[PDB]
């Protein structure tokens, strides 16, 4: 046994773990249902220790403490315990490390997202959509699966406009027709875009 | 018990 001594600062690790966990749990860092349950599995390993079939069954958890709000009304508890099982006898520190690394490995990691509303096709009711802004692009993300559906290079943005209830993008030659969405965060979005575009030259 | 293993290595 032994030999490999862990010299990682557990205090620093816990700080990184808590930030990552909280961003996922409160929606700041949007993740898919499958990923949320995988994270939840590590959370269980961290707070409860190795999975015990005798006690860790549905009804044992307060799902609001282990999953983003939008996934609580689903059969996630079952998926969570399978992920918990996978951890085997993994140590609490190892679990935290796996959690942070999994979070950092996601394409959505560190991305500033805004929940906006899009009006489209043959639908009268607006559709929720995650609008992400990075130093390289603007991306339209599915609010349910969290998958990227469309992406625009910042270099293709001609101009933009914000109102108290909207944000609009004009891609010039790129495409005939603006991109406009309903949001109360229009100026916050404009500011981020503005800062990122200033540097793109 | 099958979980809290011990080893010489």
């Amino acid at each position: 046994s032994d030999q490999n001594v862990d010299s990682r600062d557990p205090v620093q690790l816990n700080l990184l773990y808590v930030q990552a966990r909280d961003d996922i749990l409160n929606g700041s860092h949007p993740v898919s249902f499958d990923k949320a349950c995988e994270f939840a599995g590590y959370q269980c390993q961290i707070q409860f220790g190795p999975h015990n079939e005798q006690k860790h069954k549905p009804g044992f958890l307060e799902l609001k403490d282990f999953l983003p709000k939008e996934y609580i009304k689903q059969k996630g508890e079952r998926k969570i315990f399978m992920a918990h099982k996978n951890c085997g006898n993994m140590s609490e520190i190892e679990a935290k490390v796996r959690y942070v690394k999994l979070a950092r490995s996601l394409k959505t990691y560190g991305v500033s997202f805004f929940l906006v509303k899009e009006k489209m096709k043959g639908k009268n009711k607006l559709v929720p959509r995650l609008l992400g802004i990075t130093k390289e692009c603007v991306m339209r993300v599915d609010e349910k699966t969290k998958e990227v559906i469309q992406e625009w290079s910042l270099t293709n943005i001609k101009r933009w406009a914000a109102s108290p209830k909207s944000f609009t993008l004009d891609f010039g030659d790129y495409q005939d027709g603006y991109y406009s969405v309903q949001t109360t965060e229009g100026e916050q979005i404009a500011q981020l875009i503005a800062g990122y575009i200033d540097i793109i030259l | 018990g099958s979980h809290a293993w011990d080893t010489a290595n």
